[PDB]
Parts: C-alpha cells; structure tokens; sequence
C-alpha cells in the first residue's frame, strides 16, 4: 500500500528497489516473517550479503548499519526496516 | 539465517 | 509484567541470562521500545564486542543472519526482544 | 548506529 520513506542512508535506485521488493513481498505473503524473509533474500542476492529485515506494526529498533545501506519505510501501517551489517 | 514472528 | 520466556536461542546459557537481565533493567528505565532496544544493544556491544542489533516490540517478524552462538529471541511479559550479532 | 520507532 502507500509507501512512505521515513529514514534512508541509501542510493535513490536502491531505495526504490527496496520499496518494489517489499511491495512484491506483501502481494505474495501475509505473515510478517515471510515478507521479511523475501526482502532479505532478494537483497542478499542482488546487493551481496548480509542484509537483515524487520516487518511489523509495533516495534522499536537500535541497529548498526554499513554506510549507504539502511532504509526504514512504511507500506500502509506496516513498517519495514532493511539494512546491511556483515 | 533465521526468522521470528510475534504471537 | 516482565516474566521472561525464551522463544529461540543460539547462545550460551549464561549469555541468555545476561540478555534477560539487561532487558529487564532496560524496561525498568525506559518506556519507549526504541530506547529499550538501544540500552540492550549498547550494553552488549560493550560487554561482548560489536556489532549487536536489537528489536523490541509487540508486532513484528524478522529475517536476519547472525554469528554462531550470538542470537536470542525472547519475551519479557508481552514484549518480544530480538538480539543478535552480525558485523 | 541508529534507532527507529513505529508510531
């Protein structure tokens, strides 16, 4: 649903790919873990390991990311955190 | 690699 | 309500206990999930070397890659805590 | 290092 990017340290093209990938994930799956897994696996394949993904309606995070590899965004009321470390 | 899901 | 329930772990028993104790202190001090997460992450970086990552919440799924023996996923009361090392 | 919080 409606994509709203909240934080990003990431190239414009990679941001758009994150959104596109999450949108495809949400089309395919209902379960948050499975949405997260799709996005993580696609990002590892396209942009090299190691990515981590959190998908949910209620959470806080504190993480450390590699430069230019962090995004936090909503699709509707579901928040998606996607970042590289490792 | 592994996943979690809240109840 | 801060009763601890370990859901999944790849971690030594003593480090699991430390994670629970750390989260319990965090929740005594901080009201907001992000700040709870930050306390726990920072304490684990200090004690067990970087780089840790922490998620605290009531509704989320994850898919992450961790270093061997440095993953825990647990509840304190009704709040789920994911804590892992990568990097 | 940085944090996020759902609203």
């Amino acid at each position: 649903r409606k994509a709203v990017i909240k934080n990003a340290d990431m190239s414009e093209d990679m941001q758009q790919d994150a959104v596109d990938c999450a949108t495809q994930a949400m089309e395919k799956y209902n379960i948050e873990k499975d949405i997260a897994a799709y996005i993580k696996k696609e990002f590892d394949k396209k942009y090299n390991p190691t990515w981590h993904c959190i998908v949910g309606r209620n959470f806080g995070s504190y993480v450390t990311h590699e430069t230019k590899h962090f995004i936090y965004f909503y699709l509707g009321q579901v928040a998606i955190l996607l970042f590289k470390s490792g | 690699s592994r996943g979690t899901q809240t109840e």
